[PDB]
């Protein structure tokens, strides 16, 4: 619950750049993680259904979320309504 | 048969090769002469990855699999820091050295390596075995250049994952014919189809099936690879549709 719900933030404000947008964040319904591995390195991604208000109303949204947590590298994927 | 194995049951000869958790050797039963590998892991490295409770799952389930294809285990043994399992030998080394070696496989070989591995998977889907994790340096080679699957929160490797598990859905045995596309394409192109220079593209690639061919892949190769590559699981073949597909029979081998 801590870090996850901080992950939902950030993927929010980067949909709002990447699509000039205002959405609010209201709460994380669900999360999951997976590893992969790339070459010699390895990645997670984060999956969180997250509530958020489009222009006032409660909407539910994907997203996906790379997190190098060594690094402190995270970067949205993709960011979907449900 | 034999009641149990122990270390003094074997004449231990070069090693084959360094893993994760420790080294695998050339062996020989004593009493037949027959030729083995005898594979050492370390307990200690074992705990300090939590690996433990998979190796438990591997050996129980590579214990009940007698195939062709499918290297044997044929027993194990431990001591305080060590276990050990006695495997088939696998002569001629992995797939992925013989890739590297050559480039990319003839159609002729590759058919084969197909059919031995949709025989492969379809006795584990029978036995409700799901690999999930084919890539070459999985598969080794027998005597006669026969292939065997090796290795029965961590998915996978990125490049060989469909869709469903990237994506963090549900999956199932349709994995495993996403892994044979991969797998085909790698052998006659030399690379996977979603190969990229970040993850972030290959990720991009694979969730939306975008991938294409070089001009010298055969009509035949396009058609099989494409049916195995599809992004909904159900619209993947059975694996018996693989075996009779017009390209494996034209250009596969029968077993030696
Ligand atoms: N049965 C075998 N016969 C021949 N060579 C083998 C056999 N098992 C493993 N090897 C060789 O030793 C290496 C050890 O790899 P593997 O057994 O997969 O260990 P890990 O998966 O822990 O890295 C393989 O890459 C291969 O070259
Ligand atoms: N550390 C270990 N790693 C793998 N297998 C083990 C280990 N310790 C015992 N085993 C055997 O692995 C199998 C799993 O337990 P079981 O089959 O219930 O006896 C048995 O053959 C065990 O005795
Ligand atoms: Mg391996």
């Amino acid at each position: 619950s801590l870090e996850i719900e901080e992950l939902a933030r950030f993927a929010v404000d980067e949909h709002n750049k990447k699509e000039n947008a205002l959405l609010e964040f209201v709460r994380v319904v669900k999360a999951k993680e997976q590893m992969f591995q790339w070459r010699v390195e390895f990645i997670t991604m984060y999956y969180l259904t997250l509530e958020a208000k489009d222009g006032g109303k409660k909407k539910l949204y994907e997203a996906k979320v790379w997190v190098k947590a060594a690094e402190n590298f995270k970067e949205l994927q993709e960011f979907k309504p449900v | 048969k034999k009641r149990q194995w122990a270390l003094e049951d074997f004449e231990i000869g070069r090693p084959l090769g360094k893993g994760k958790f420790g080294n695998v050797y050339l062996a020989r039963e004593k009493q037949s002469k027959f030729i083995l590998a005898l594979k050492v892991l370390f307990k200690a490295q074992l705990e300090k990855a939590g690996v433990e409770h998979q190796l438990r799952r591997e050996v129980e389930i590579q214990s009940h699999l007698r195939h062709p294809n499918i290297l044997r285990l044929y027993g194990y043994f431990h001591d305080a820091t060590r276990v050990y399992l006695i495997l088939e030998y696998a002569p001629l080394g992995t797939v992925y050295r013989e890739l590297q070696k050559l480039s990319k496989f003839d159609e002729q070989r590759t058919a084969t390596y197909i059919t031995e591995l949709a025989n492969a998977l379809s006795y584990c889907h029978s036995k409700r075995v799901i690999h999930r994790d084919i890539k070459p340096e999985n598969l080794l080679l027998g005597s006669a250049g026969e292939l065997k699957i090796a290795d029965f929160t961590l998915a996978g490797t990125l490049d060989y994952l469909p869709p469903e598990m990237i994506e963090g859905r549900m999956h199932d045995e349709k994995v495993d014919l996403w892994s044979l596309g991969v797998l085909c394409y790698e052998f006659l192109v030399g690379k996977p189809p979603f190969e990229a220079n970040t993850y972030q593209e290959t990720y991009k690639r694979i969730s939306r099936v975008e991938f294409t061919f070089p001009d010298f892949v055969t009509e035949g190769a396009r058609d099989l690879i494409s049916r195995l590559l599809k992004h909904n699981p159900s619209q993947r073949p059975m694996l018996r549709e693989v075996l009779e597909h017009p390209w494996i029979t034209a250009n596969s081998s029968k077993p030696s």
